[PDB]
């Protein structure tokens, strides 16, 4: 079926599922939370109006390593690292790319193509016996994929 | 200079280390006393056929070292014991065949000394000859390990009364000599100490020396002179074949469990598989109105264990407050980890101790000596001796004995709680005959307590002493109201109280207990 | 006598008489005092608490314990004719902090605190043994006006951390100082 | 009590809760279910509020001598575990409380 | 008796009554004040606090001291029939600061405050010195409703540092004055 | 064995030591604690998708002189400050470097290779007698030393 | 130096490695403690009618080697375990029919060897002669590897016990010669080393060997000596024949895995075929409340594989808790590229 | 020396005299007496002698970590003794410093000593676990004081050192 999946990805945190934030790729998957401080916004240039801009999202989210961190935090984190990074060299000069990822909100808001520009977070929370970390916010900031017109957006959430 | 240091301390205010020693294996414990309790057993070292009380310091070197499983049949004791001390201390008892020896050394007149061996129990003579002489007791053949003695003289008393000292030493296989103790004492028949001790020979060495004894001529005394005297060992003095235990032992060591002066609640097999020991001390345990916890031949496996019941002869209404123990599994050793078989009745007995001993006004003598706070084998490697037996249920149960299962974590649980009462009354458990050896102490002292006391009071002392104690079964919870109200009343509990004659009083109390809960039954469904 | 309130309260008031203590076994005394555990009256110990974090959640915050805030002693005392107790604060605080102001090592001037349990033969038992140096004594008045109680202080010690509490002693050759 | 069997749980509560070596030990081993039930006219009890808690703190205390009428007690506040998934299991199992990386 | 709580009691109150003294034995006093060891009633006292930081480290956290927040004194006293000491303030306060507003040389209005112990045979002994300067008397409340008591007042004096407590006498060819 | 080390180098510290943050390069080591305020960052460019950024990383540790202040403080910072100044007039124009260290984290997250671009601190912390810190917070800017791929990155972390 | 590499370690101190011959094997891995299974099946190696807690560290090593398809229908267990243990461990029980013998070299009073074979599970008593001996027990028939020993003298104990020291090793076809254990062994009952170490010949048979088991006279081990023989190879071991394997060792197997102490929450197949021997673990999974992967047999189309079911029994309520699969294709070998049909099972259960 | 004081509070004497953070002499021109002639590395670990060789870098470096123990026990390695020797001589420090006290308080005195010591020592790393828990668990070390008379306070303390692998070996295996 589905490729990995990292994160609260299981229904066994007992949580409604409304309330997760969701990426998927063709081999790669990844849950959330929908923190606060989330915000998106998109504009347009003119000088006379000239054109306009791709949505623009700014998603921090939290991860919590409930029962399983190698799963939910180092797997998560890996994960992320590896679609924000441009995987341009993997001896397939005929088609790499920095690889987009599919972004699944509230269940019933989907964004097709959005990218992943930028992502930061702290380490310094504290961890496990091991060394695995309990908590984290991630905070990502997307793109979408092109300057999209309002019969492509209106008509797309539920 | 100042900075190197001896071997041993001697009469310097100093430190002094011994070398750095890796065989050497050392415990902790603090006993507790919560069930009092001895066993027959065959160790190396200590006095035989006597009752030693051993507590969490003294079975390394009293009870002897141990042994190991290849040397005969004497593990399974030293390992029951090793588990048992983890509890309270024991009251053990050891018993050695007649090729045991102890050594004597006489000296004569003129110091000179000779060598000989006595079996145990055999009195000890002088000749004409052999001024006098000194026997070890502690029960070491001083062959292996070995042990010298070393006679050194010293300034005399203010009656100008001569005065030699003695000191013993230890050497190892490899030869390390270690000292252990010296005293000094004098030959005078009035000899005494500046602190005003006893220096009269034989009396200055019961009172100082736990190890050795003498035997002095009262005609010979007088003349006899001393010497200076180095490395002096006993020779000739053996245990002999352990592995051959008699009957007549055994029966020995039962009559000096039966004349001990102390208390002890409970009995072990502790190894013994004796047919005749197993039915004395099922006897004893039957006059005694104690508990026992006799265990059979591990190797035997459910086709042969089944007719071993009855084999005991043990099955009858009287030991019933006796138990039977088996075990059908193979461990590793924890000492030279080599593939073992021992009973498990010392770990239960340990177990049962330990789920009593937390509950503090009596304890609780109605637990059941199980569970992941008691069911705990856990010794190392555990494997079945016969995997191509097996057991049954339906026989086994009527059998009455103990079997065991799975645990929580993989461990090994006793799942049983039964006794080898052959009638299935309520007394059939483990608890309730715990109840009544319970009641039956209490009674004994407080009766004991109010013995030979003017009458008119008699009475009302034991209306008080059963509420009291029925307040301490209460708070236990063992007792409860009756099931029954409508016929058998609400009343957890009824007492009569009358007398006959000037003598003769009489009480009869009933009580009524609470469950344990040894079987549940459940089934599933589905409302798909 | 057989109902249940009664049987209730029977079992309590046994198992009270026969498992309560009074704050009777308890002993407070440090490390070159002698009859501190005397003088001190009073004694208010904190080991330290552990702070947890909100994180919102749904309808629900999940909080989870981070760290372990430490805590501190204080111990409220009477002194003697000779003011032994300001004298060893004195020398303490000294110890602690250079007058000329540089930092000393935090190893002279620590001092091993330990509250024992008494038994029923007055033998004492370890029940928390703490590794502090004096901070402040509070601000402490004293007049003519004490006419019917003695002029007593608390002393406030803070532990030197919640982890590695660990000493030696400076009775020996290599003492508390160290090699660069 | 007589031997601070309290103050024993507590030091081994909050043994648990957090190492002392400093790193976090797993929100499942040291959760304890604390529950208040109704009593009845007959002794039997029936469940009012059961919640999973851990300790965190005693609070500043007070211990002396002048306490001469009275004995010396003590508060423990403990805090849930969450208000959210109120969920708990037996350690006493082959799978114990540890999980899989 | 013998046994072991009548000898604990025994010792106790035997090194109680030979090693216990009342807060008798004090006298606090002021250079150039005169009765004032009578007039002041009452003394609070601080030296200084020091101040420790919080470092997370793990799962702890390990506080180090590091510097003399300094304190003060505050003197509880009653006047006389002249207001001699409201006099000795406005004197005080005048050298401190100048009215015409300018700053006085922190050298000409510190005063040397000490308070010593008391003996037996009326002999004082050192106990603490301290260089301070007058800073308020705080808001203080006169009336008529007095009508059991006397009108007293507190006054605050911060001391000049916690460092360098040095202090020289005026009377010389050479004062307090400098070259600059 | 190794070269010289300074910092919470050895276990008599007693503490645990996923927590301490370690630098080695082929002669100096540096080990030290993983304090609050550290953050990383990974990013690209793009106006259509030009390409990608190397890591960034913004690291403060906190250093305390518990025994030995020469080795733990004074000698920590002598051999960062050898470390982030450029040695390029060594006597040896045939392969002058700025060098570069290696950095581990919780000791199991390891980059080979990392430039330690910038570093500040305070002085202005208490001392000893002799007149070595106690304290000190030094905060580090690193970067990556090229745009890692996915493949070069996820694979990287245990 | 680090210049240096030995092969076997025994004062020396070095590093070695393995080394250059035409043949090697691995297996490495850390036990589940998770979910288990359990199954019969014929192997190379290991104690026949025995049970064998395989893992990935094990699973090479003390099962042999996989063997030939083409080499009766022994195959289908090795390719279920191949494919199983790569992800999850087991309890895998093994049993060869009574045509199998295990060697054993005798030594008498002199020390002399004697040579001989005896079937597994028969067992060697000591007359009069024949001081004492030693029998393999590996299964191995010791003929690929083959099993050598070499004796000699020791240092003697604290206690001045003369004590020698023997070391085994398994020498393959080219002459590459890997030690297995190297120890010092004395005659004396209370045989203690320095470290406190037993050195009692038959108790250290059984704790620190573990290919050979030794049998001695307990009343000429006192008289009995010791020789320097070297290089001794056990001969007559067979490990008889695997494609016909009697209903009775069947049942011997079903009834020891019953009454074998364990924890598995799963059984397999392992490509067994006797009915008798299907209904005997569809029974055991039943009574035992878990599941189980039977299979049947490939070879037979659709038209009368789907009688087969009922044909062998295993339709019922009782038998609810098992699933029963069928592979009719054939795939490649991994070693010797030919056509090979096996189960699903090991992998069904795998993936469960 | 060096090896030892690099750790300030105690010094740690569970430092290996082998490889070149300590074996590093290279004093100059180094010339083999016996070029041919190579030592025997068993018979020379039986001898208990120390033996040498040269590095990579060119150094003169001792390739042994073992003392004059004729037997093979733990104590025939070179820092386990030397640990020994070290905790004892403390040992002996404390009870010296101790020595000459009213009793009473003694015992108290000497647990705290040694519990401190403990303390040190296990952050110092040399009291490591024990390599078999079924019988002492992970808890490694072990403290008892009796009493004898007015005086023989006797004092028996064991402890679980560590090792740095003087048994040397390795076997790295294939997979085709």
């Amino acid at each position: 079926m589905a490729p990995i999946a990292y994160g609260v990805y299981s229904q066994a945190d007992g949580v409604s599922p409304y309330l997760k934030v969701t990426l998927t790729n063709s081999q790669y998957q990844v849950t959330g939370y929908i923190s606060q401080g989330a915000a998106m916004n998109m504009a347009q240039n003119w000088e006379v109006w000239e054109g306009g801009t791709p949505p623009t999202f700014t998603l921090p989210v939290t991860f919590i390593a409930l029962n399983n961190p190698f799963i939910e935090v180092s797997g998560a984190i890996a994960a992320l690292t590896a679609m924000i990074s441009p995987e341009l060299k993997a001896a397939n000069v005929g088609g790499q790319i920095p690889e987009r990822v599919t972004l699944n909100i509230g269940r019933r808001i989907n964004i097709t193509d959005v990218a992943i520009q930028d992502l930061s977070f702290d380490l310094d929370a504290p961890r496990d016996s091991n060394g695995y970390f309990l908590k984290n916010t991630v905070n990502l900031q997307l793109t979408g994929s092109s300057i999209y017109n309002s019969s492509d957006i209106v008509r797309a959430f539920q | 200079s100042q900075y190197s240091i001896q071997q041993s301390l001697g009469n310097a205010s100093g430190v002094a280390v011994s070398p750095i020693n890796a065989d050497a294996t050392l415990s902790t414990g603090v006993a507790l006393n919560s069930s009092l309790w001895a066993g027959i057993g065959v160790f190396a070292r200590g006095k035989p056929f006597t009752v030693l009380a051993v507590t969490e310091s003294n079975y390394e070197d009293v009870l002897g070292e141990p042994l190991k499983p290849s040397s005969g049949s004497q593990f399974e004791p030293i390992r029951h014991v090793y588990e048992a001390i983890q509890q309270t201390s024991g009251y053990v008892v050891r018993a050695v065949p007649d090729d045991a020896k102890f050594p004597i050394i006489m000296f004569d007149e003129s110091g000179e000394p000779a060598y000989s061996a006595l079996p145990y129990g055999s009195e000890i003579e002088l000749d004409s000859g052999e001024a006098f002489a000194i026997y070890v007791d502690d029960g070491d053949p001083c062959i292996s390990p070995t042990r010298e003695l070393t006679i050194e003289t010293a300034t005399a008393d203010s009656a100008g009364n001569e005065r030699f000292l003695l000191k013993l030493t230890q050497t190892t296989s490899l030869g390390v000599v270690t000292t252990l103790e010296t005293h000094t004492v004098s030959l005078a028949e009035e000899a005494k100490d500046d602190m005003g001790r006893l220096c009269y020979l034989p009396t200055a060495l019961e009172a100082r020396s736990k190890y050795l004894r003498a035997v002095v001529n009262e005609e010979l005394i007088s003349t006899a002179k001393v010497t200076n005297k180095k490395s002096l060992a006993f020779t000739g003095g053996t245990n002999g074949d352990q592995s051959k235990i008699s009957t007549a032992a055994y029966l020995r060591a039962v009559k000096v469990l039966n004349n001990a002066p102390y208390m002890y609640t409970a009995v072990l097999g502790l190894g013994c598989y004796d047919n005749a020991a197993i039915t004395a001390l099922g006897k004893i345990c039957a006059d005694r109105l104690i508990d026992g916890f006799f265990d059979v031949k591990p190797t035997l496996t459910y086709a042969e264990a089944l007719p071993a019941v009855e084999d005991t002869g043990l099955l009858g209404t009287d030991y019933v407050s006796c138990s039977v123990y088996h075990y059908p599994f193979s461990c590793k050793d924890k000492w030279t980890q080599s593939r073992v078989v021992f009973g498990l009745s010392g770990v239960a007995y340990a177990a049962k101790a330990r789920g009593v001993k937390k509950n503090s006004d009596v304890g609780g003598w109605h637990y059941s000596p199980a569970g992941e706070e008691r069911a705990v084998i856990a010794r190392a490697s555990i494997q079945p001796l016969y995997p191509e037996d097996t057991p049954d249920e339906e026989a086994m149960v009527k059998g009455r004995l103990n079997k065991v299962s799975v645990g929580t974590s993989g461990q090994m649980i006793i799942d049983d709680a039964l006794t080898c009462c052959t009638q299935d009354n309520y007394l059939h458990f483990q608890h309730v005959p715990s109840l009544m050896n319970a009641i039956s102490r209490f009674f004994v002292q407080l009766a004991r307590q109010m013995k030979h006391s003017p009458d008119g009071i008699t009475a009302a002392g034991l209306t008080k002493g059963m509420t009291k104690l029925l307040d301490r079964f209460v708070a236990s919870g063992a007792l409860v109201a009756p099931r029954d109200p409508d016929a058998d009343g609400t009343e957890p509990y009824v007492l009569k109280v009358t007398q006959a004659e000037f003598d003769k009083w009489e009480v009869v109390w009933a009580c009524c207990p609470t469950g344990v809960a040894r079987r549940i039954q459940g089934v599933p469904l589905l409302i798909k | 006598g057989v109902g249940e309130r009664e049987v209730g309260k029977l079992t309590s008031i046994i198992m009270n008489k026969m498992l309560f203590a009074q704050g009777w076994q308890f002993s407070v005394e440090v490390d070159g005092l002698e009859g501190a555990d005397f003088f001190a009256k009073d004694i208010t110990y904190h080991d330290y608490s552990i702070e947890y974090e909100t994180i919102k959640i749904g309808g629900g915050n999940i909080l989870q314990p981070t760290e372990r805030s430490p805590g501190q002693i204080t111990m409220m005392v009477r002194d003697t004719v000779d003011g032994l107790v300001l004298d060893w604060f004195k020398t303490a605080k000294s110890r602690v902090i250079n007058p000329d102001g540089t930092g000393n090592i935090p190893s002279q001037y620590l001092l091993n605190v330990r509250i024992y349990r008494l038994l029923s033969s007055g033998l004492t038992k370890l029940e928390n043994e703490m590794t502090v140096f004096p901070v402040t004594t509070g601000d402490v008045t004293y007049a003519r006006d004490q006419v019917t109680e003695f002029k007593s202080f608390p002393m406030t010690f803070a532990l030197h951390s919640t982890f590695n509490q660990s000493s030696s002693s400076l009775a020996s050759l290599l003492g508390f100082s160290f090699s660069l």
